[PDB]
């Protein structure tokens, strides 16, 4: 239920597989099937985020209530844009 | 023209609701189904409007011209008015994709004469320069729901 | 009286502001249903300055404190509906000042 | 609000396009009207090949040089096998000599 | 049975949208026009229900039995969905009188035994007993709509 | 605007049409126009927040968004419940 | 939904249909009378001038109830005679 | 007198811009209704003349007499100011027929003897030879208020 | 948006709305039409300081979010005598009785 | 007193934005506030279905610097003559030099930089000071009253 | 008649009297006609005064209104003198 | 020729298109614009029992000039169809 996704500095962001597979490039990693997956280019500060987005979609798609903005920082925007279309997120 | 307004002569008493963090622009499909702007809705508010029934509306973001949803779908038509009662249109973000809510934030901070200096690749460049656009939207709308009238 | 009820619903009626326009022009008949229909949700008691002559016709009314509380209701019922500082708004604000005083002249000298 | 004439052989096709939209999005209004696929058309401004990724603004075509009076004429050239046809749009017909009554 | 459902067959998909602070009950009038208790919304919550045309809804603050109001109403009737487009029922405290409001107040911070202990008029202790009623202001609503305006 | 003073003698200025709120004050005004009204048994703090609820009410009816709940402390509950009970509210 | 309007030297013009029914000879033309022909064919029209024919349908089409400003259509002297010729036999 | 200014008494004041990129011949017809020539606007000029109101005006390219329009119609009324603000006149160019746009262009080029030199048929040498005409517009303009009325 | 205030000079208390983008000079208007005093007879206080004649309700700080019209926000008053301004001086509103035990 | 009036007698108007900025029309609804309305690019012109006696205003939808329709600050449809449409003509003011300037600076610097900028302390506040509908609104009232 | 203003640098500019007055300041200091200015360079000075060309010429102008260009080099320095002079 | 003349303009109003939805439904103080840029207005039943129409081939003519002063005034494709519908309802009735 759980996979382990690490960034480049090495840290370790256990999270649903369900909310993972919000990714193409990762369900395409994963499809038997690993537990790990490791992303060399992607630094922690970005890959943890890009979880928070799984989060966000994976909670508030198919919400009747109104949806919250998902805030960027300006220091993250670039750096997240490269890693949100690797990841096809 | 699949996507259109219908002259009906029946009034339709509406409530724009704009419960986006953003300026709400609705749009008005005419009866040839050309997006035509009305007044913005500031974040926050709520405006008892008139319209008919039949008439077909889209909202977006006024600055950027994002896509914005209304009862969580993309298009709103007026039901018919019951007992003098008011149609409800509640006006929310969508989930954007990662990468299109990014563009978002990007474009947001960077001039466009100045995408072209971002130490990015060509693609993600011509993605920040593709601004959205009702237009484009409308089109895909289209083939949207004559791929679900095909079957 | 029916003749004092005229000159107090005519007085209100006829009487014009310091630029020459008649404020009564919009209180004379109300609009259709199928014109605007929010107003009728908001108002619950819709009459305006024709219903009241017919009632003064007719003579409905008893007295002229009866005649005072639905022009004060038509006056009040227009504010309701609209919005504050609005032109009918503030006419509806003169309209009960004026009848306020057109009843202290004709039934009291 | 850019007004153009697309121009292969001796067809010549007058339309529209967003200055913001792309050269691969014309090739696809091509599709629609000649039912020729986009991949196998090959779009030029005067002498130079169209990249589909390139919008018509950064190919040169402008508002105030694509007027709907004087169209710009973007060349067209289709593809049989491996090769490409060459850029060839045969000219219109030649006005007659200034009449000497204009002089 | 003035107001009342009415069998339709034809499906209805709502919204159900609690923009009250309170805890919202809401209340289905039955064919025969008699209120019958649903699920409680939350606080700040939306909820898609499946519901049939010309079906009539009402909302309360499922504790104090409090009027509330969906889209600036107090009853709702669902049109029938266009395109499969879902319906929206926005439910919102709406402007109580002073005087009901603080009643409200008064009656969530003094146990009933002790009402008669608050230095009040009798009228007043008879208004903070008489708690709000669904079936007072149904009564209440029909003579308002047997009066074909208001 | 409207003067209403309180029994402790704060002055409390008005629009006219918000004071109308109260059918009581309504009465007062109404039955000889004057200015002031005079509420020799409502403080100040009571009076002060009897004001408070006229601006409330006047902005938010048919209002089409949404309304906030009139926030009454306990501290001041039963004497504004005796002051709204007085005025019509 | 497009038509082809071709000239004497045999040239193909592809216009949108409502662009070319501003000539109301074509219109005439257009409108077996169970459905639609996209060609017509102008046997003494010669390219240079149905060219710029359909450049008159673009101006007007366009130009036609538009607010603030109309720029001149421009003709020039060589093409003048021929496009007037053109001109009152289309009915443009 | 069916198309005519009418004695108001009451001044309008107007702003005559012309956006055509004509000389222009401002034309206002008197109460009887016969035109009346007044001085040209250059091309993108502008300015404020004192008129009255209820005053009928018409434009024309001073050259040609060449129809134009004014604020998208054929013929201006001026209304009464509101609160001192003056009234505006757009003057531009209409979407001239191919025919009669061509005419004009061959008539530009070709001295009015020489018609008779061009290859074309009588009837479009006869066009060509008729040359627009504010009395001949008027007439036609008359017809299509008695044809509304 | 609308900024719900208070303006309070001693034991006056005038209630009254405007918006977020109107300015301090304006609000002083507004009192000078009901106390009859001039602008420049008048200063404006948010609590301790003193507001610019020029600035908007909304750069003092009257958010919507504090100027609800159920928590009106206070502006401080004082008016010039002579050469000097009087103290900023708001008398307070009435004490509410102890807490009732019922309610506790 | 600066406020559309309820007419219920059409007047279509032609918008015409001969500004070099986008304009933000902005009608004056019957209470009085401002409402913004769809903006028109430089060089466009629509025509637009307004009422008798309605009170607009047009402004730099970007900077809401103040511009300018048929020479005057406010329009007001005046009722039509024979259904032919009133034109608004939106165009630039003669700004002052120092106005113009701050413009220009604004445009250039982030507003937490003005204080970066080599100038005198009051140039600071006046570049602080962005235009604004409502202080403009304020002083078209003040310069009516002024006028009676 | 016409008026001579002077930079820092010392370039002489001169402007028409009634186009000078556009500048409170300047209306001031002839109320002559040489006013000399310490601390405005000329590439400052000569825009100044080709807004009081450009002023004086559209001010009442029905039709249509050119923009002011100022370019981002010159802006905050003519900021400054714009300020000092009123214009 | 009334009996055939009823068959033509009743088919054409009775018309739905494959939607299900009926296309004539559609047919000056609401709309002046239209009694501005229409020369001659018709909203078509009544001349057909005051025997104006002598042909049904003048009972056309009106019907072109209704659907064609619709397409006029609005930048329009049912009186397209309404035109398509009517030519092949006169060619049943009047031919079978
Ligand atoms: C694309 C683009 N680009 C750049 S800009 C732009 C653009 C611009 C505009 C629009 C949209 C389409 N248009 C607009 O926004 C326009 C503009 C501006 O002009 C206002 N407006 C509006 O739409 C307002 C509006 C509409 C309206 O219409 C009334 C006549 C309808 N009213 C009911 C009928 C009468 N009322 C009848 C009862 N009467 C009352 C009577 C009484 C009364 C009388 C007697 C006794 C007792 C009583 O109570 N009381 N109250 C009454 N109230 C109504 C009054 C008159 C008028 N008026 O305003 C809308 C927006 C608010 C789109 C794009
Ligand atoms: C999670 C959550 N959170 C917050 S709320 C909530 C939530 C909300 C909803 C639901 C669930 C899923 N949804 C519901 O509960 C919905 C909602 C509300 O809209 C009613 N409803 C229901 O399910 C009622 C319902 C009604 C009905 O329609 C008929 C087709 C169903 N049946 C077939 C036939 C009929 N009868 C019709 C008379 N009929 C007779 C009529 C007569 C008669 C009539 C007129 C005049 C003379 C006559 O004699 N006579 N005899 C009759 N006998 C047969 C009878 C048959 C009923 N379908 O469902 C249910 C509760 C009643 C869940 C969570
Ligand atoms: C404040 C704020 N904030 C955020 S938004 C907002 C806001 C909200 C509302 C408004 C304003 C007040 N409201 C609106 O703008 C609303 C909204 C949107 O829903 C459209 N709309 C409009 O007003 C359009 C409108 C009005 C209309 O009413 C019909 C009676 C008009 N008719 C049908 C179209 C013509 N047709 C008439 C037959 N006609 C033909 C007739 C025939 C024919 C008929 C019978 C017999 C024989 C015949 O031949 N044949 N052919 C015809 N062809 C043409 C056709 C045209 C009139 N419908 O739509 C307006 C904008 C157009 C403002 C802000």
């Amino acid at each position: 239920m759980y996979v382990k996704l690490i960034s480049s500095d090495g840290h370790e962001f256990i999270v649903k597989r369900e909310h993972a597979l919000t990714s193409g490039t990762i369900k395409a990693m994963l499809s038997n099937e690993t537990n790990e997956v490791n992303f060399r280019e992607i630094p922690s500060h970005v890959l943890s985020k890009v979880c928070m987005y799984f989060t966000y979609k994976v909670r508030y798609t198919n919400s009747s209530t109104e949806i919250p903005e998902f805030p960027i920082a300006p220091e993250i925007a670039l750096e997240l844009l490269m890693a949100a279309n690797f990841l096809d997120c | 023209p699949v996507l259109r307004s219908v002259n009906s002569r029946e009034p339709s008493q509406v409530i724009f609701c704009n419960r986006s963090p953003r300026v709400v622009l609705p749009v008005w499909l005419n009866f040839d189904g050309e997006p035509q702007p009305y007044p913005t809705l500031p974040p926050g508010t709520g405006r008892r409007i008139h319209s008919y029934r039949g008439h077909l509306w889209l909202f977006r973001d006024a600055g950027t011209h994002d896509g914005l949803l209304v009862n969580q779908t993309e298009l709103f038509v007026p039901s018919l008015n019951v007992d003098g009662q008011p149609i409800f249109a509640n006006i929310t973000l969508p989930v954007y994709t990662l990468k299109e809510r990014c563009l978002q934030v990007v474009r947001s901070l960077v001039k466009p004469e100045n995408y072209r200096r971002l130490d990015i690749v060509r693609s993600l460049y011509e993605d920040l320069e593709d601004h959205p656009n009702v237009q484009k939207d409308l089109e895909r709308l289209t083939q949207e729901r004559i791929a679900h009238q095909r079957m | 009286l029916t003749k004092q009820m005229n000159a107090i619903i005519d007085t209100v009626i006829n009487y014009k502001d310091s630029s020459g326009r008649q404020l009564s022009e919009v209180f004379i008949q109300l609009p259709s249903r199928k014109e605007l229909p929010e107003y009728y949700e908001l108002i619950r008691k819709p009459v305006d300055f024709k219903k009241i002559k017919e009632r003064i016709r007719n003579h409905k009314y008893r007295s002229l404190g009866d005649l005072e509380k639905d022009v004060m209701l038509l006056c009040h019922n227009a504010q309701t509906f609209n919005l504050e500082g609005s032109q009918i708004y503030e006419d509806s604000i003169v309209l009960q000042s004026v009848f306020k005083s057109a009843r202290q002249k004709i039934a009291k000298e | 609000d850019v007004f153009l004439m697309i121009r292969r052989h001796k067809t010549t096709i007058f339309t529209d396009a967003k200055e913001s939209s792309t050269v691969f999005e014309l090739k696809r209004i091509v599709e629609g009207i000649l039912k020729r696929p986009p991949d196998e058309q090959r779009l030029y401004k005067d002498d130079q090949l169209l990249d589909d990724g390139k919008t018509l603004g950064e190919c040169g075509f402008t508002s105030q040089t694509a007027r709907p009076q004087a169209p710009a004429t973007v060349g067209l050239a289709f593809r049989a096998d491996d090769t490409f046809e060459a850029l060839c749009i045969e000219p219109f017909s030649s006005p007659p000599e200034l009449p000497d009554v204009m002089k």
